[PDB]
């Protein structure tokens, strides 16, 4: 699930950072962070 | 009206017409690169 875009420009942080302005890049990073954190939470609950 | 300013500052600029759009948080361009830089989390107002 690290390769899923989650409705973003890309799935690699480096390209997002060195492709857009700081505000839109921050928005994209926030979306990616939310998706990955939900993935971790789901995995942890299943493990529990 | 309340809780408005703590360390308020005023700045005076003189630029061209097709240049005010380049003066904003996170902006890029010659004026932002070499003349004046605004912080990304700039909590203020711009008057032109």
């Amino acid at each position: 699930q690290l390769s899923s875009k989650f409705g973003a420009i890309s799935s690699v942080l480096n390209d997002i950072l060195s492709r857009l302005d700081p505000p839109e890049a921050e928005v994209q990073i926030d979306r990616l962070i939310t998706g990955r954190l939900q993935s971790l939470q789901t995995y942890v609950t299943q493990q529990l | 009206n309340d809780l408005c300013f703590t360390n308020v500052y005023a700045d005076s600029f003189v630029i061209k017409g097709n240049e005010v759009s380049q003066i904003a948080p996170g902006q890029t361009g010659n004026i932002a690169d070499y003349n004046y830089k605004l912080p990304d989390d700039f909590t203020g107002c711009v008057i032109a």
